């Protein structure tokens, strides 16, 4: 369970940076979309997989840009970042059901 | 599957596990599905000792991921000054560009990491 605790700590360490920097990512630009993939979506996938593995939870988080209907690419990034945090909440709820 | 384990430990920040994996033959060049090496992930996360371990065991300081970012790009975006300094000391390329011409200085400037931007400007 120590490995799972370390995963939570890594996730929260990553989250603190991602939550502030995501608001500056223009998702409609070439560099911004790429940076969102490289530095937000990819690490999130890895953390979520590491969280789910000790508990048999096999889910694949996918971004849903259709739920972010904004012309402003900064608002898209913030909205997609919120989907990341929401997925965390969903996995935590699944883990708590397994534990209880 | 030592490469995947190393990528995972380097992102999470499991220093002991990274050291164990390198001693047991893990590939320092292991690549995730986004083109990241472990050094990419540790530098982005600010894991200083893991960055040091990976560089000591042969990591390419200037590796590009599939989106055209180097470890220096990611540390300059994320705001980890000490990582940036260590990468520069190990020959990180300040003029590395992503697919739309963005340098590490550009990311540091756009994301408000002023100390890093100043270090990168002086290094250039």
């Amino acid at each position: 369970i120590k490995a799972f605790e370390e995963t939570l700590k890594g996730f929260e360490t990553w989250l603190k940076v991602a939550m502030q920097k995501a608001t500056l990512i223009d998702y409609n630009s070439l560099t911004g979309q790429a940076l969102f993939q490289s530095a937000i979506y990819a690490p999130a996938l890895s953390f979520f997989s590491s969280m789910g593995a000790p508990f048999g939870i096999i889910e694949t988080f996918t971004l849903a840009p259709t739920k972010c209907p904004y012309l402003d690419g900064l608002k898209i990034s913030a909205c997609l970042m919120e989907q990341v945090i929401q997925n965390y909440r969903m996995i935590v709820a699944l883990i708590q059901n397994k534990l209880s | 599957d030592l490469g995947k384990k190393l990528l995972e430990a380097a992102l999470i920040g499991q220093d002991d596990e990274v050291r164990i994996l390198m001693a047991n033959g893990a590939d320092v060049n292991a690549m995730d599905n986004f083109g990241h090496t472990p050094l990419h992930l540790a530098a982005m996360m600010g894991h200083l000792e893991i960055v040091e371990v990976l560089l000591k065991t042969g990591a390419d300081v200037n590796a590009f991921d599939l989106t055209g970012f180097t470890p220096l790009h990611l540390a300059a975006y994320a705001g980890h000054l000490e990582i940036v300094e260590v990468l520069l000391k190990h020959g990180a390329d300040v003029n590395a560009q992503d697919q739309d011409g963005a340098t590490p200085f550009d990311l540091a400037a756009w994301f408000g990491n002023e100390d890093i931007a100043e270090v990168l400007q002086k290094a250039a």
